[PDB]
């Protein structure tokens, strides 16, 4: 009635494009980051585990941005390649033009922008992906940050991803998590989150991912961990089912 | 509990009161004259068909059953027993013994006014030269046909209204029939939409059989989109019998020797749901429209409505008229009759300058206007 | 249909220019009347809020020191008007060291009054009307939004302008005098506005060649309001 | 006409679109500004604390320069942008200008930039309504407000978002000129407003003001707690 | 249409002759629309008599 | 009464006795004699939308003095939904044949109204019926047609008669429908329809194997546990693929290698790469 | 001559007997030289193929609306019937009407002497044209602006 | 006990509804008559005593005319009683119409007044001076000479209690009364939309001043433009006879209309005009004043432990129709009767306001201005 373009408001006035957008992000994989101190981490779920890739990349939803931030990503996939690239190059420009690094809300919000100018202006397709955040500074510690196809960014602890995802911040509030900084706590916690989101029996490891980010010593390293450690980790998420069904 | 002797007793005394009536329920010009009617006859009326020559030899039908051949009785007048006089056939003789009247059809003369409803012209005020020209059709050549003569030039014997509706097509209507003079018929369209097949065809033949029985008459439609001008077909094959009677409409009405001293008048709200086949000239010869009076008459609409109701001596129509950006004759007398009901509202002799302010609020301002509220300045 | 800046009518016309002389319709009213003495101008504001600051709504603006305006209907192109006529004005006064009169003033805005195109934006919404005194003594003058800009004795915009013409043709004349122009205006403004006629409501705005400074009045239009 | 797009006049004379997006800013949450004499305050409703993340940057009052202050309605990207270039013009102007820069200056670019970009061709309408509230020349407490269309007016007190006629007819019911400011008062009257709010749950109440010689004071909901209460204890003085 | 449509098509017709009748194909598209197929029956078991029918 | 049949004389014209029964063809479609056979027992285990069914359509039956002596209406209004919607049939004809009361089944469609016939065809006369015969269940599939639906709103909408005459609407999809049907003082229970547990699998299983001839040594909760939420229609389906293994044998006996088969004989595709995007 | 109509429950029947006796009386069966079939209707895609068929109606006599001098030639010979002002260029008239037929034209004539008798005009001029042309299409005033 | 005083009453009021000449000259009337007697139509009256009549199969004959009272009452137009001896025209028909008047017409007040829906009392003061002043004080509009108004249009959201507001107005009255669900012209009948409304403004006018009251037909309002290509049915016809009966000719009487909508854009704004119909009534999703005296009526008969408070749940949330509270008032009564208890706690409530709200889900924002 009032589609056409992404431009001009409806006559109420709502958006177009906006709601369009987010029911874009709902049918996409599943991320999450957890509250924790002495370290951060990441969750994802490996969109098409079809036995005949190859897995030589480490990383489909991880981008690896500064030295000190990682970033996951959910909605369509090749806008995603387009805004890594110029997320890069804008955390980059800032470390030429001061030789420190980028402080990761002024990038955000550069994000923002960028997405905004796509939002407002006509005609251009609004850029359709969601993505989260994670990284360290001199001035808040760890972090966490939402982007939105709105240009809003909302500084969470613990995210939303799409329609399988209402659930997992159900969970998240009803399990919610105060003072345990322990790592192995929030990997346990984030275990339970996708056993229950997504629908692969018994959690297979082949269709997760999980990247970390600790500071050690004066580096900020980033941990996107090996196989090993995920499957002991399972092994460790199906004892403590054990321990739930001792009540039986 | 006090509820409960309250309506129970109520009702025991109503049952007593049942009880009441149910114990107490414990020619000349009318009847010497029926047995000497009694050897009267049913004999049936009919249509007769043809006559034969050097005798009556008749064929005729009635309505439904064949078609009968009949004598006449002999106390006729047999000259005027031709075609198309319905007459009366016995059920022993079978002879014509009596003529009758054609099916007149008393519901067609249902239509014409029969009254004078008064709707002066001096109420009608704000088009004062499209009420010109339809005074220039309708009194001009009823009253003096001299320059029709004098200078050789045909009449617009149909004119068209359209327009918004609240405009004044019913006031010019009445208002014409005010001071008419002559044979005025209203014409509820849906008078030729009746149940069976081929009979608003025979109504628009009842028309024109009014029309030829007399001068100057006066045919007034309005809402000929109930009689339609939309020829909607294609393959679905639903609703097309009214269309047949509007089409035998246009055959009776204009092409192959019209209408003559008769003057129509048609309305419709919805002028692109017409047909061409009644746009041409000829048969419409003024599409005269009415649209909304400036400020000028929206003032003198005002006077009509308030000139018989009681207001302040003090007040002007200006600045309503200015708040009025756009309005009819019938908003602004729901204006009137608003400002009426807020001095009921009040305890007033008369109506003053706020009175009708707020009227102008309840109306226009609070009219419905979607989607509702324009709170912004912008523009002061 | 009609639908666009590039399309005539069947008949004429535009039909964007027609609805912009539609728009000027919704404004408030105002009234300039020119006097061989000098030229009044009056305006209502209509007031909405007490938290409203009467001395921030503008309606007189000052273009030059003898040129004064009233705006109407819309606020901004006005407001763009405004500015470009106080810059170009100015750069008259710069290239030639002298004042531009008011008829070439007005020929500088209608140059781009219908400049109005969004290729090769939309065509204005305001009407206007520049009062000066120029060397042919005081001048009144009244353009719209199609640039077809005429001289006027006395225009009425906006608002109620048709009986505003009505009953102003029923008292001017030529030979009238400031005093009487001015409570001639207010008595058509007290007809047309809605509300009491007060300090707050109206403005008035005279010029005259030997008062070329300070075309206001300043609450001794309280006293001349209180002279009616 | 219709509703589509931004150039095309009404049949009856409008705009579709100016009209339209204000009724964004007029679903939005709500934010107050009053002046005092000395005092300048202002303050949102809506926390709408979550229990999951942080505020600190949802913050919807923010300032330019170190004498002017915002607020804002509608939706907030473009509260960011503008508010991002209103810096950037702000330090612009302190740039050539050697002032400190007066709330008419920003205010006329805020609505100049708003006018000039509802006109071009397609731009989307900035769909907030900002509150800029400053005391520059002799410390003369000014606040005006803007609209989509780009309308700046100067008002003494303000009510945007929400049912916003009912808090500006509690501005009109309170609103006495005496006396003065008079701090307290103002205080008080902050504390009417947001007591006055469309919800007023007690916990949802963010306001900042400035004493228009000092910087952006951020307050502590038990003071507002006790005025919350010194607030029920005159409504219990009432009776 | 008109060298290869309704003209040139009973050269041999008039020299063959056995059951050379016309359906234009509106006859087909009917009142009561489920008569199509009624009149397809009327189509056939009224043509095969002259036994090789066209 | 007005509208009433008579028998008329056939010499002079006057009354020989009323004809009683001014039902239209409706009974031809009330059609609920013999629905089947009473079936309460076999639901999977959704005994609280059973409940809920009973509490809203008997107990106003049975005790309407302890809604109004204690103050409240009866409610009337029942609005079945599912997100896949399974169950939507068998309770109607399980309700059906366990109270005692004029049922009737109106899952037809939106016909006549303009095509071959008159109209007035959802209620129109069946309320009139529906009067004549004073207790009552009315019982439809289904914001398809927009003025007779309407009427006939009217006609149910408080503004009708002594209660107890009940409507069950049950299907799928709540979204497409019209702005008049979900008023919450129209329909008064609208409970949802969830796709079943392990145990309620397994009470399905059981209610359908339960005349299969199971061996030995089988197992039943795995076969749960082999289906990954299962509506109900395919756990029907399971037993019926049991069924046609033991047919295909020459065999009656079934053991639970043939449901291991089974499940493997249910999955379809929806396939299709280079499709992830996304 | 109607399209059968391809719906059921109902239908006049007697428009088919008329229309099947009509082309069995006028063409095909019962052929005969002394027939001359004279035919006119608003719309075509109305009619049955069965109409035509070969040659039932085979002569198609179709109406362009008249293009430059018919207009102008049948405006005089409808203005041959008053009194003349013998000063009205017929071809301008021509030149600015545009998509009107022979009735139009009469209406204009009609027009013309009938806003020439509103000031009672003894013979006609040209803008009395002018203004019938206008009124037969809607009106004008001209209300005017903007040409100043 | 008061049962018993109840069914009591509905008995003799069934026993009052079956509570509903001459010795020979009745006789001689019973031979002024055919005992089959039978339905004509006037065509004329030559008033020679024997008359020409139309029959519902078409025969026509010269009847002779039988007088008892005065034969000049019945008309051409008026239907006779005519025998199957000879026909003859026996006399007396008061004037008889359709079955269908008596459909439409309640005879009762079978609800009650003003004091039934909780507070809209500025537009229910309208309805109030539109209908209840010029019925019952009909004063100052002779006494100023102004008309009073006539047409009223009840729209805005579903379940505000149009209903009952229009059973409120079927309560305080003692003109005549009609109610009317003005869609039922779905037929295949050709013509057939005047026959209903010819009638039924006839009764209108013949027995009383009155209401006629025509219910929910937003549908029909078909936008005045066409059906499409190819569309026309009936409908635009019928209402566009009804539209002529209201505001054409022949002088509207004392007859009141009342019309009730949900939506209220897609009507025909040939209608809305005033004059035809004159006022129109917003009734939007209250306020949280008036669902005070809403819970306050749906709790004055009812078994409520006064611990609880209403207003707790009229905090929560804000958008909801007086529907909804009796949904919710009679919920959370049936979820105290879980297991026999007297009163209702504040949980019962609780479940009962999520109960009842499961209506708006949309989506995904906004919720996002923000
Ligand atoms: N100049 C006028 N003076 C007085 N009343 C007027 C005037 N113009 C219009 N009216 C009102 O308009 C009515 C006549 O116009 P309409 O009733 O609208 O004709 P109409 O049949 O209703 O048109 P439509 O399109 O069919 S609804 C009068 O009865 C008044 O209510
Ligand atoms: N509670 C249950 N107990 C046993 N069988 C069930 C149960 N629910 C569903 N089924 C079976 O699964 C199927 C789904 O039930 P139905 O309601 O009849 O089908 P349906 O798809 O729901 O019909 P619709 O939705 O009205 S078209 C049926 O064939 C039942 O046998």
């Amino acid at each position: 009635r009032y589609d056409s373009r992404t431009t001009i408001f409806s006559p109420e006035g709502r958006l177009y494009q906006v709601e369009y957008a987010m029911e874009a992000i709902g049918h996409a994989g599943t991320c999450l980051g957890i509250l924790a101190n002495d370290g951060v981490l990441l969750a994802a779920e490996r969109r098409n585990i079809h036995k005949l890739l190859d897995e030589v990349f480490f990383s489909e939803k991880i981008y690896k941005l500064n030295e000190d931030m990682a970033c996951s990503v959910a909605g369509i996939t090749s806008d995603a390649n387009v805004l890594t690239n110029e997320l890069r190059l804008i955390a980059q420009r800032y470390l030429l033009q001061y030789q420190e690094p980028i402080p990761c809300e002024q990038l955000v919000t550069a994000l923002c922008d960028i997405k905004q100018a796509y939002t407002q202006f006509g005609g251009k397709r609004p850029f359709g992906v969601s993505l989260l955040y994670i990284g360290w500074d001199k001035h808040y510690g760890f972090q966490l940050y939402q982007s939105d196809p709105s240009g809003n960014y909302g500084g969470w602890k613990a995210t939303c991803i799409g329609n399988n995802s209402a659930a997992a911040v159900s969970m998240l509030k009803q399990d919610y998590k105060e003072g345990e900084m322990t790592l192995k706590s929030a990997l346990a916690l984030a275990i339970k989150v996708l056993n229950k989101t997504m629908d692969v029996s018994k959690l297979s490891a082949e269709k997760v991912e999980i990247a970390t980010l600790t500071r050690e010593n004066g580096k900020t390293v980033i941990r996107v961990l090996k196989q090993k450690e995920v499957e002991q980790l399972i092994k460790k998420h199906e004892e403590e089912e054990a321990k739930a069904e001792r009540e039986k | 509990q006090v509820e409960d002797d309250i309506q129970q007793l109520l009702k025991k005394i109503n049952e007593l009161t049942g009880i009441k009536e149910s114990d107490t329920g414990l020619l000349a010009a009318d009847k010497q004259t029926l047995q000497s009617e009694q050897p009267l006859q049913v004999a049936r009326c009919t249509k007769i068909i043809n006559a034969d020559s050097e005798d009556p030899k008749y064929i005729i039908n009635v309505k439904q059953f064949a078609k009968f051949v009949v004598d006449l009785s002999d106390q006729v007048a047999p000259t005027d027993i031709e075609e198309g006089m319905r007459v009366g056939v016995d059920r022993n003789k079978y002879q014509i013994h009596i003529p009758l009247p054609p099916k007149i059809d008393p519901t067609v003369t249902m239509m014409q006014v029969e009254e004078k409803p008064d709707v002066t012209y001096s109420d009608v005020g704000g088009c004062k030269e499209q009420i010109e020209k339809l005074r220039e059709v309708v009194e001009t050549p009823l009253l003096h046909p001299e320059r029709f003569v004098n200078l050789g030039i045909e009449p617009p014997k149909g004119v068209l209204l359209f327009g918004p509706p609240g405009t004044g097509k019913t006031l010019c209507a009445r208002a014409v029939a005010n001071r008419t003079d002559a044979c005025f018929i209203r014409v509820i369209g849906s008078e030729l939409v009746q149940k069976y097949v081929g009979e608003g065809a025979r109504m628009v033949r009842e028309l024109f059989e009014m029309a030829r029985t007399k001068k100057a008459c006066l045919i007034f439609f309005d809402e000929i989109d109930a009689i339609g001008g939309a020829r909607f077909d294609d393959g679905a094959g639903g609703d097309n019998e009214v269309q047949r009677t509007m089409l035998e409409l246009i055959n009776q009405l204009d092409g192959f020797d019209p209408r003559g001293n008769i003057k129509v008048l048609m309305a419709t709200n919805r002028p692109d749901t017409l047909d061409p086949a009644l746009m041409r000239p000829g048969r419409l010869d003024r599409k005269i429209e009415f649209s909304l009076p400036d400020l000028e008459g929206r003032t003198h609409i005002f006077k009509i409505h308030a000139r018989s109701m009681s207001v302040e001596r003090d007040i002007r129509f200006e600045l309503l008229a200015r708040l009025c950006p756009n309005s009819t004759g019938a908003e602004i007398r729901s204006v009137c009759t608003e400002a009426g009901m807020f001095a009921i509202r009040a305890r007033r002799k008369i109506a003053t300058e706020k009175d009708f302010l707020e009227a102008v609020n309840k109306v226009i301002k609070s009219y419905a206007k979607f989607s509702a509220t324009p709170r912004y300045m912008t523009y002061n | 249909y009609d639908r666009g800046v590039n399309t005539f009518s069947p008949e004429g016309r535009l039909f964007q220019v027609e609805y912009a002389i539609e728009a000027i319709k919704l404004g408030s009213t105002a009234i300039g009347i020119q006097t061989s003495e000098g030229v009044c101008l009056a305006v209502e504001k209509r007031i909405t809020s007490p938290l409203m600051e009467p001395s921030s709504i503008e309606k007189i603006v000052e273009i030059d020191a003898h040129i004064g305006c009233a705006m109407s209907g819309l606020i901004a192109d006005a407001k763009t008007l405004i500015d470009k006529a106080r810059v170009e004005t100015q750069n008259h006064w710069f290239t030639y060291n002298e004042t531009m009169t008011v008829e070439s003033v007005t020929q500088a805005v209608s140059n781009l009054a219908l400049q109005f195109g969004e290729e090769d934006s939309r065509p204005f919404g305001v009407a206007l009307l520049f009062g000066g005194v120029d060397e042919k003594g005081p001048q009144l003058f009244h353009m719209d939004p199609s640039g077809t800009f005429v001289q006027c004795d006395a225009r009425a915009i906006g608002s109620a302008s048709e009986g505003a013409q009505s009953s102003l043709q029923e008292v001017y004349h030529k030979s009238m005098t400031l005093k009487e122009a001015i409570k001639s205006s207010l008595i058509i403004l007290k007809q047309v506005m809605e509300e009491k006629l007060n300090a707050t409501n109206i403005e008035l705005a005279t010029v005259q060649p030997g008062q070329n400074f300070h075309m206001f009045t300043k609450e001794e239009l309280e006293e001349v309001i209180k002279d009616i | 006409s219709y509703d589509r797009a931004i150039t095309v006049f009404s049949p009856d004379g409008h705009l579709f679109q100016v009209e339209y997006a204000q009724e964004a800013v007029k679903k939005g949450s709500t934010a107050v500004g009053v002046r005092g004499r000395d005092i300048v305050v202002l303050g949102v409703e809506k926390k709408s604390v979550a229990k999951l993340q942080d505020e600190r940057t949802v913050r919807k009052i923010c300032a330019l320069d170190d004498n002017v202050c915002m607020a804002f309605a509608g939706l907030t990207a473009d509260a960011r942008i503008v508010i991002n270039r209103a810096r950037v013009e702000c330090q612009s102007h302190r740039l050539t200008v050697e002032d400190p820069v007066t709330v008419e200056y920003i205010t006329r670019y805020i609505a100049s930039l708003k006018q000039r970009y509802t006109q071009s061709n397609g731009r989307r309408p900035f769909g907030i309504s900002a509150l800029i509230v400053g005391f520059d020349f002799d410390g003369t407490p000014r606040l005006y407000q803007t609209d989509p269309s780009g309308t700046y007016h100067a008002w003494k007190a303000n009510a945007i978002g929400r049912g916003a006629k009912s808090v500006r007819e509690f501005l009109e019911k309170n609103y006495t000129d005496e006396a003065i400011e008079t701090d307290d008062l103002t205080i008080k009257l902050v504390i009417k407003a947001l007591l006055e709010v469309v919800q007023s749950g007690g916990k949802n109440i963010e306001l900042a003001v400035m004493r228009r010689d000092q910087s952006l004071k951020i307050l502590n909901p038990e003071e507002i707690e006790k005025y919350v209460a010194e607030i029920e204890k005159e409504k219990e003085e009432n009776e | 249409p008109g060298t290869g449509k309704t003209l040139l098509a009973r050269a041999v017709a008039s020299q063959l002759d056995c059951n050379f009748l016309k359906v234009v194909s509106s006859s087909i598209v009917d009142k009561y629309i489920g008569e199509s197929a009624r009149l397809i029956r009327e189509m056939f078991n009224y043509a095969r008599d002259h036994q090789p029918c066209i | 009464t007005p509208n009433c049949r008579v028998a008329l004389r056939n010499d002079s014209y006057t009354l020989h006795k009323i004809l009683p029964n001014k039902v239209d063809p409706l009974v031809s479609l009330m059609m609920v004699e013999k629905v089947p056979d009473s079936t309460y027992e076999m639901i999977g285990g959704l005994d609280k939308q059973i409940k809920e069914i009973k509490e809203v359509i008997e107990l106003p039956v049975k005790h309407p003095e302890l809604f109004e002596a204690l103050g409240i209406a009866q409610p009337k209004g029942v609005l079945l939904y599912g997100p896949p919607g399974t169950g939507k049939t068998l309770l109607a004809r399980a309700v059906a044949h366990h109270t005692d009361c004029t049922f009737i089944r109106v899952s037809g469609s939106e016909l006549v109204q303009k095509f071959i016939g008159e109209g007035a065809r959802m209620v129109r006369e069946l309320f009139v019926m529906a009067r004549e015969h004073a207790p009552s269940i009315i019982f439809m599939d289904e914001s398809e047609v927009q003025r007779t639906m309407l009427e006939l709103l009217n006609q149910l909408d408080g503004f009708e008669a002594t209660k107890n005459i009940k409507v069950i609407m049950a299907t799928n999809r709540i979204d497409i429908l019209d702005s008049a049907l979900l008023r919450p003082g129209r329909i008064d229970r609208k409970i949802e329809f969830p796709p079943p547990n392990e145990e309620a699998r397994l009470d399905i299983l059981k209610i359908h194997s339960r005349k299969m001839n199971l061996t030995r040594g089988i197992n039943l909760r795995k076969i749960a546990e082999l289906m990954p939420g299962a509506s109900g229609a395919e756990v029907k389906g399971v037993c019926t693929e049991a069924g046609m293994y033991a047919l295909r044998e020459r065999r009656v006996h079934v053991t639970q290698e043939d449901f291991e088969m089974a499940v493997a004989k249910v999955m379809q595709k929806d396939s299709e790469k280079n499709m992830s995007i996304k | 001559g109607t399209k059968r109509f391809d719906s059921e429950k109902a239908g006049d029947r007697e428009v088919q007997r008329t229309m099947l006796e009509l082309l069995n009386q006028l063409d095909g069966f019962q052929p005969n030289t002394q027939v001359k079939v004279i035919a006119a209707t608003n719309r075509v895609d109305i009619l049955d193929p069965a109409l035509l068929r070969s040659g039932r109606l085979d002569r198609k006599i179709e109406f362009p609306m008249p293009n430059e001098e018919a207009r102008a030639r049948i405006m005089q010979i409808h203005s041959r019937k008053m009194n003349v002002s013998p000063d009205v260029n017929y071809e301008e008239l021509a030149r600015c009407t545009d998509d009107f037929n022979g009735a139009q034209c009469k209406a204009v004539c009609v027009e013309a002497g009938m806003i020439a008798l509103r000031r009672g005009a003894t013979e006609l001029t040209h803008e009395d044209y002018m203004e019938g042309i206008l009124e037969v299409q809607a009106k004008k005033k001209a209300n005017l602006q903007y040409y100043a | 006990l008061e049962r018993i005083k109840d069914y009591l009453l509905m008995e003799e009021e069934f026993i009052r509804n079956q509570e509903q000449k001459q010795e020979e000259e009745r006789s001689k009337v019973d031979d002024l008559r055919g005992t089959p007697m039978s339905v004509g139509t006037l065509e004329e009256i030559i008033d020679d005593n024997h008359a020409i009549v139309s029959t519902s199969v078409g025969s026509e004959h010269y009847v002779s005319i039988l007088s008892f009272v005065d034969k000049d009452l019945l008309e051409p137009g008026c239907s006779v009683l005519l025998n199957h001896k000879v026909h003859a025209v026996i006399g007396v028909l008061m004037d008889d119409t359709d079955p269908l008047v008596t459909v439409m017409k309640v005879e009762k007040a079978p609800q009650e007044t003003y004091a039934d829906i909780g507070g809209l009392d500025n537009q229910i003061q309208e309805i109030k001076e539109s209908v209840e002043l010029p019925l019952t004080h009909p004063e100052y509009y002779e006494e100023m000479g102004i008309k009073p108004p006539k047409g009223v249009i009840l729209y805005g959201p579903p379940g505000t209690g149009k209903t009952l507001l229009a059973k409120a107005v079927a309560n305080q009255t003692s003109a005549t009364f009609l109610r009317v669900v003005g869609s039922e012209l779905i037929q295949k009948y050709l013509g057939d939309g005047p026959k209903l409304v010819r009638e039924l403004f006839r009764v209108a006018e013949e027995h009383a001043p009155s209401i006629v009251f025509i219910d929910e037909i937003d549908a029909i309002g078909t936008k005045r433009y066409d059906s499409n290509s190819g569309g026309e049915r009936e409908i635009q016809r019928t209402m566009l006879e009804l539209l002529n009966q209201l505001d054409g000719f022949d002088s509207r009487g004392d007859v009141k209309v009342i019309m009730a909508t949900n939506r209220i854009e897609t009507l025909d704004p040939a209608l809305i005009r005033p004059g035809r119909i004159d006022r129109k009534i917003e009734f939007p999703l209250p306020d949280e004043k008036t669902k005070k005296r809403i819970f306050q009526i749906h709790t004055s008969r009812m078994t409520l432990a006064d611990d609880v408070t209403l207003d707790d749940l009229i905090m929560a949330k804000d958008d909801l129709s007086g529907a909804d509270i009796k949904a919710i008032c009679t919920e959370a009564g049936l979820m105290a009767l879980r297991e026999r208890r007297m009163k209702v706690t504040n949980e019962d409530f609780k479940k009962s306001k999520e109960n009842v709200l499961y209506k708006k889900q949309e989506g995904t924002p906004e919720g996002l201005y923000l």
